[PDB]
């Protein structure tokens, strides 16, 4: 290589490679004072000021900060506002300044410096498939969808671009339009596209439309290591632990909850049945496009490991007993709630996104015939009064074909083997 | 959106730095 240097800084090369020496040999608060002194005797070199911004950016890894960070992020800014900026310097100056916005969080700060980006290198494709992410990012997936219809519009074969195009498409429900996308996309091998959510959401659409060549993606999804297995395909995993797709209530080591939910089940059954009839807007529908069709409504209680104070007040009892038992009121990476099913109602094969919880189904109000569950190879039903307990990373998939309403009550709890520490620190979903 | 149930969402997890 990159052409870093402008006419003036080739005259400074032998102070600035001094610095950057320092950086490379890890002597970050010397190499952060050198570029300092630079900056100060050359204002104007873009070269010194993109030193500072790296070793800034080096001594907020070291010291752990999103302070330092922040003011690496603004000097690499700095280096764009200086005159005669090579246009290799000016490129990797906004693009990392983009990144570290997005490490911490700063999504609409990040797509502003993309867009920016986008209009300083109007040529540069690489750089609107990056603007696309950042509309990801922040949920905006119209105009993620305008962005790579634009990428395909003039490099129609860049499968970067068709793998998120595909991605948009499948979230919309677009499922026959995504699959081509998905799949020329993954099999482009571009840089990025071998990518876990892809392999995942080609064999989704594709187990949809009735396309059994779905296995086969999840099968090689498996083998390049994006999947645990061909039946567990969460993404947001902890490595090695145990991966069963139906438990007992022993072998999860939670009886004391379990008992108490069995025992208990009558209060938890009636508090969702007054709020069937005299509170129903508290069950909101399912909204993740899990359905084929029917009718199927949810209740929350807790969510990432927060108690919804008003959604308690109308199951206070059950709210009440479920605050003795951490292991779910604190399952950060789960829900519990109440989930009704009505008759006609065809949910999906699909998986969660983690293998970091178990799923305890209580039965509530189960009619006689006409309701089970799948999940990998093994299909169970529901009793009144007792708790089924599965791992939701496996996929599964529901049928409500009964002659009235089917209301279950879903608590999900942290796996045994997670360690306090564990539990502690891994972010929530 | 929430990755409460599938993995739907581009990206299940917040990012929040350090
Ligand atoms: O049967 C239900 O209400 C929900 C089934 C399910 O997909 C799940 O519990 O993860
Ligand atoms: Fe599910």
């Amino acid at each position: 290589k990159p052409k870093l240097l402008n006419k003036f800084d080739k005259t400074i090369k032998a102070e600035l490679d001094a610095a950057e020496k320092l950086r490379k040999r890890g002597k970050i608060e010397e190499a952060v004072n050198a570029f300092k002194e630079l900056v100060r005797k050359y204002p104007q070199s873009p070269r010194a000021r993109y030193g500072k911004a790296q070793c800034e950016d080096d001594l907020a890894e070291k010291r752990r900060s999103n302070e330092v960070l922040r003011g690496a992020i603004e000097t690499y800014q700095e280096v764009a506002s200086l005159p005669d900026v090579p246009a290799d310097l000016l490129k990797l100056s906004l693009k990392r300044r983009s990144d570290r916005q997005q490490f911490l969080g700063h999504m609409r700060g990040s797509l502003l410096t993309l867009q920016r980006l986008v209009q300083l290198f109007p040529n540069d494709t690489s750089l609107k498939n990056d603007l696309g992410v950042g509309y990801l990012l922040i949920g905006d997936n119209d105009n993620a969808k305008k962005v790579y219809e634009e990428v395909l519009s003039v490099t129609p074969n860049d499968g970067f671009a068709k793998v998120h195009y595909g991605f948009i498409l499948k979230a919309q429900n677009k499922i026959a339009e995504s699959i081509p996308y998905l799949k020329e996309g993954i099999e482009s091998g571009d840089p990025g596209t071998d990518d876990g959510r892809f392999y995942f959401h080609l064999g989704d659409a594709m187990q949809r439309v009735g396309n059994k060549e779905a296995y086969k993606w999840y099968e090689l999804g498996h083998k390049r290591g994006h999947f645990a297995s061909v039946w567990q395909r969460s993404l947001y995993n902890v490595n090695g632990l145990k991966a069963q797709p139906w438990w007992t209530p022993k072998e999860t080591g939670y009886t004391e909850l379990v008992k108490s939910l069995e025992r208990n089940w009558k209060l938890i059954r009636d508090e969702g049945l007054a709020v069937m009839d005299k509170a129903k807007g508290l069950f909101l529908p399912e909204d993740e496009n899990l359905r084929e069709k029917g009718d199927w409504s949810q209740f929350t209680l807790w969510q990432q490991g927060r108690r919804n104070e008003n959604a308690c007040k109308g199951a206070p009892k059950t709210c009440t007993l479920l605050e003795k038992f951490p292991e779910t009121t604190g399952c950060r990476r789960g829900q519990i709630k109440y989930s009704i099913m009505h008759p006609g109602t065809h949910v999906w094969p699909h998986t969660g996104p983690t293998n970091c919880r178990l799923r305890m189904h209580l039965g509530l109000v189960i009619p006689k015939e006409g309701c089970k569950i799948r999940c990998a190879n093994e299909t169970k039903t529901w009793e009144e009064g007792k708790v089924l307990i599965f791992d939701d990373s496996f996929e599964h998939e529901v049928w409500q074909d009964a002659s009235s309403f089917r209301l279950i009550f879903i608590v999900d709890v942290w796996h045994p083997e997670l360690t306090p520490q564990q539990r502690r620190s891994l972010p929530a979903i | 959106g929430k990755c409460k149930n599938g993995l739907g969402e581009y990206t299940c997890t917040s990012l929040e730095g350090f």
